RNA sequence: AAUUCUUCUCUGCGGGAUUCCUUUGUAAUUGCACAAGGUGAAAUUUUGGGCAACAGCAGGUCUGUGAUGCUCCUCAAUGUUCUGGGCGACACGCGCACUACAAUGUCAGUGAGAACAAGAAAAACGACAACCUACUUGAUCAAAAGAGUGGGGAAACCCCGUCACAUAGACUCACUUGGGACCGAGGAUUGCAAUUAUUGGUCGCGCAACGAGGAAUGUCUCGUAGGCGCAGCUCAUCAAACUGUGCCGAUUACGUCCC
């Protein structure tokens, strides 16, 4: 069962501060890693108008998201990947990963 | 003919209102074994001009800006 | 389509992205995430 | 080469130019240039017609015969004009004066009675849509209302 | 030079040609180059347009007035049968004409206001080499939509019959004719 | 016996992939420098072989990948990656000099490859109208 | 050494060379109503005529170097500005109509059908005579007419 | 069908740009600098934006909001109603702002044919799938429709028109083989209900103006205007609106203070 990693979070230095760091838990241990690079990155545009009234000088907003998706990936370790996501504590926001394929 | 062709020696500067015309110095370009020169008879120019300019003259030896 | 914050079902509301934000709006509310830049 | 004629040729009722290419010229006739390629279902086989065969080389005179009752000749209904009809069944044609005739028997139903974008349709005003006012700009006439 | 340095419009013959007026002579096109179209950022800087070629500068100045308009393409199609119709109308190489209908083309000089607020005032000024370049290609080619914008029978011709006339010199060219009666208010005027 | 590069022109991607014979001719995007449909392009495309060396440099078997523009945009990709293409060569394969004669004479030519020559369409902004054309004014 | 259009420029050769071959062969099959308008917005009559004459091998050269396909994909072939319409922006979009029947022709005769492509793909063969064979006054080489 | 790869694509963090040489240049013993030129992908706040002081304006909003002071209403209510029906949108060609269409022979109208683009979206709980789209049937007979199968939670998608086409295509000194308005007849569709919701729906009306626009007025300089077009937002249904992406791609000034 090669397993599979999709992390999706937003924050600076959480996307990072897990599969760069949080993988060597695994990556440097008896577990062998395939990483690819993460996914590339989309923005969520809404756009409004400024005025709460009527009244403007026409003016819009843009506000914006990015979302940040990595995928990482494994050959089969039993119960390891349990022992292995639960071995780093360390974030916020960032994604929680159950995948088999192939 | 009347094609008197001159080179502008250097842009005596931008003149008029509206950013158009420039005064010249203009030096007439036909050079003959008696070298005609004016020397230089002072032009406005009609348009962008630049440091070596050939400004053929149809109508010569006007004095230019002189009053205004 | 009465929305989020407030009775409103007016202030047309975004739909976008299914977050219903408008009623007070998504300016007023906020930490969704969103930035300001561009 | 040969053209022993050339004029204006009235073919249903109507005076219709003699034009360089027939089915143009018999759009005069309240046919229209979808439906002439009835010009081969009018029973012509010639093409790219020249004023060289109305009658002289289509025999025309059932050419015109066509475009009225056209069943009698190979046609779908999706192409009449009236398909099925309020009064009766269809005249699988709208053609010449009989269009009008049964305008003034219809065009006072939906005009008489009531409608707000049909009633500024039975006055003209606007197609699809809330804009009646600075609609219509470079001339005079567009619509124009009296209540004094 | 088996067609690696020389150039062709399709095939044709591009050095043999040279301007004929010392005034605005040695700066003009002279061609080498296949087709008028070419991509480059084409006047960042001030004096940049007179590089390229007028091929270019007249496909590239060939058709204002946009609607649906294709422009460079659909231009240098008008000038495949434009040149062509004018070799063979005047026996030269329409490169030579085309050059020497931009010169008879624009005035020499010029008058407009040197009046000082609202003044409506005369002075004759003298043009510029970049004016008659400019000038002609674009009153040359306006004449073209005048010339055919209806009675047209004439698809492409009205571009080979304003080239061809200020190639003569010819008064009836729309481009010669404002040469002459922009003077008739230069002379008078000065 | 191989090298491979890429064009690029705004958005549009040209791949020059690389093969090598000596009698061979080229396929445009997908399809043959001949019969390339708007003859105006043609002959442009026909500059990197034609200008410069025409025959006695390179016939060398040439394939190309042009996605990421529109047509014209997709000719000036090409072309760039040919002679990227054919430049990648005689710096692999061959001597400076062979390579120093045939750069120079692009060079003189124009920036027939120096550069993509980077120019993306502007951002449209704010209520301005398309980029830099304002929603216009009146009763002013 | 003869590819699919690729030594042809099949624009308006590779198709009307195989179309004379399709009208002048009785071999291939042409449904019954012509009067209906082929094209997306077109209220111009299908064509001055011929109007399946310029349709089939479209969709076989959109088979053969489109692979996969079908009637939503294939129309992306058949092109119109959409526009009639009426005072408003045109828009566009493409024919979904003909396309069955279109394809049904190509379902007959030696072309492969309800999945792939073709069977023992004439066009080459029965196209292979393009270079060689010119219409235009096509000039080849002065070896061939 | 086996092989090896990172040219093309993916992205976090980095490199790169600086006034750096040159011009005895302009100016100038200083200085701060400028220019034409060089190198470079980029050459002068690199480019487009976001941000943005201090004072104010009886600027707009009490229709965004359990955000709020009064003081009017308080039950045959100015409250509420998946409350019922009607309006907000009406025809004196009224006057005005912004936009879409366009009348040409420069696609010009249209019929076919060849190529190729990009930011963007897509979904359901206190129940036992309601979003899109590809395929192929609807197809022995219109179009749009109907229906069945198939995976996508988003890197399920890439055939958009402008253009290219001489394909030897049709027009053809004209209000016209160019306005699509007004028009009455059928028919498919979203859904509580469409009496014009709307439409590659047909097909009739064309004979409604209209034929470069009076004074007057708009906004910008390089991938720019203009042209073209695509999604998004509203959205059960509807874009001539706005928001953003991309394609075609310009002439004129590299200036002055005259307005």
């Amino acid at each position: 069962q090669t397993v599979r990693l999709t992390i999706t979070s937003r924050n600076a230095k959480a996307v990072e501060s897990v599969t760069s760091q949080l993988l060597t838990r695994a990556r440097d241990e008896k577990v062998t890693i395939h990483g690819p690079v993460r996914l590339p990155t989309r923005t969520l545009k809404i756009t409004t108008r400024k005025t709460p009234c009527g009244n403007g000088t026409n003016t819009w907003d843009t506000f914006e998201l990015k979302i940040y998706k990595r995928i990482i990936d494994l050959h089969a370790p039993t119960e390891q990947v349990k022992k292995i996501t639960s071995f780093t504590m360390e974030s916020g926001v960032d994604v929680s990963i159950t995948i088999l394929d192939r | 003919d009347q094609a008197q062709v001159g080179l502008i020696i250097k842009v005596l500067g931008r003149t008029g209102s509206r950013g158009n015309v420039t005064q010249v110095r203009v030096r007439l370009m036909a050079e003959a074994g008696s070298p005609d020169y004016n020397r230089t008879i002072v032009r406005n120019v009609k348009g962008p001009c630049k440091e070596n300019d050939m400004l053929s003259l149809m109508e010569t030896e006007r004095e230019a800006r002189r009053l205004k | 389509r009465c929305c989020v914050i407030c009775s409103n079902q007016k202030a047309l509301i975004r739909k976008y992205e299914l977050n219903v934000c408008r009623q007070c709006f998504r300016e007023n509310a906020e930490h969704i995430g969103f930035t300001k830049l561009r | 080469i040969p053209d022993h004629f050339q004029h204006i040729v009235r073919l249903l009722n109507t005076n219709v130019e003699g034009k360089r290419k027939v089915p143009f010229a018999l759009r005069m006739v309240k046919g229209v240039g979808i439906r002439f390629a009835y010009l081969v279902c009018k029973k012509a086989g010639i093409d790219v017609e020249r004023r060289a065969g109305t009658l002289t080389a289509e025999e025309l005179e059932k050419i015109a015969e066509i475009i009225a009752d056209p069943a009698k000749f190979k046609i779908p209904d999706w192409f009449l004009n009236r398909q099925r009809d309020p009064k009766t069944g269809k005249t699988e044609h709208l053609s010449s004066s009989m269009v009008d005739t049964r305008l003034r028997e219809d065009l006072e139903r939906l005009k008489k009675i009531r409608a707000h974008r049909g009633v500024r349709h039975a006055y003209g005003l606007r197609v699809r849509g809330q804009h009646t006012c600075t609609t219509g700009r470079h001339g005079k006439t567009v619509g124009v209302s009296r209540g004094k | 030079m088996s067609s690696k340095t020389p150039k062709l419009f399709n095939k044709w013959s591009f050095e043999g040609l040279e301007t004929s007026e010392l005034a605005l002579r040695d700066h003009i096109s002279t061609t080498a180059a296949y087709v008028p179209h070419t991509s480059g950022r084409w006047q960042k800087r001030r004096f940049y347009k007179a590089r390229m070629p007028i091929v270019e500068r007249l496909a590239n100045g060939l058709m204002f007035k946009g609607r649906g308009n294709g422009r460079k393409l659909q231009a240098a199609r008008l000038l495949k049968h434009t040149l062509e119709i004018i070799h063979l109308l005047t026996d030269e190489n329409p490169l030579q004409v085309v050059v020497d209908a931009v010169s008879k083309g624009a005035p020499r000089e010029d008058s407009t206001r040197v009046g000082s607020g609202g003044v409506v005032r005369r002075q004759a000024v003298d043009v510029s080499p970049m004016r008659r370049v400019n000038e002609a290609i674009y009153q040359m080619c306006k004449g073209a939509r005048e010339a055919a914008f209806r009675n047209l029978k004439s698809m492409p011709e009205c571009l080979a019959d304003e080239i061809v006339n200020a190639s003569k010199g010819s008064s009836n060219s729309y481009a010669i004719k404002k040469k002459d009666e922009v003077e008739r208010v230069a002379k008078a005027n000065r | 016996k191989q090298v491979q590069t890429f064009g690029k022109k705004k958005t549009a991607i040209a791949v020059a992939t690389v093969t090598k014979a000596a009698q061979c001719n080229i396929k445009v995007n997908g399809v043959p420098l001949q019969q390339i449909l708007p003859d105006t392009l043609r002959a442009k495309i026909m500059e990197a072989i034609t200008v410069v060396g025409s025959k006695y440099y390179s016939r060398l078997r040439i394939d190309v990948a042009v996605h990421g523009g529109g047509q014209v945009s997709q000719a000036y990709a090409a072309r760039q990656a040919i002679a990227k293409g054919l430049i990648a060569f005689f710096q692999k394969y061959h001597n400076e000099v062979e390579k120093a004669a045939l750069k120079d004479k692009f060079l003189a030519y124009d920036k027939f490859l120096l550069i993509a020559d980077p120019r993306r369409c502007e951002p449209k902004k704010w209520g301005r109208h398309s980029a830099r054309t304002r929603f216009t004014k009146s009763y002013r | 050494k003869i590819h699919r259009i690729g030594k042809r420029k099949g624009a308006s050769l590779k198709d009307v060379s195989a179309w004379r071959w399709i009208k002048t062969a009785a071999r291939h099959f042409k449904q019954e109503g012509k009067i209906f308008v082929p094209n997306c917005t077109e209220i111009m009559k299908s064509s001055h005529g011929r109007e399946r004459a310029p349709q089939n091998p479209d969709w076989y050269y959109i088979r053969c170097a489109a692979v996969l396909r079908a009637i939503y994909l294939r129309p992306g072939v058949g092109y119109g500005g959409l526009s009639k319409r009426f005072g408003n922006k045109k828009n566009y979009g493409s024919r979904p109509e003909h396309t069955v029947t279109s394809s049904t022709g190509p379902l007959h005769w030696a072309c492969k059908s309800l999945t792939k492509l073709g069977l023992v793909e004439p066009g080459a063969q029965s196209g292979q005579r393009l270079t060689r064979k010119g219409h235009k006054f096509a000039d080849s080489l002065a070896f061939q007419v």
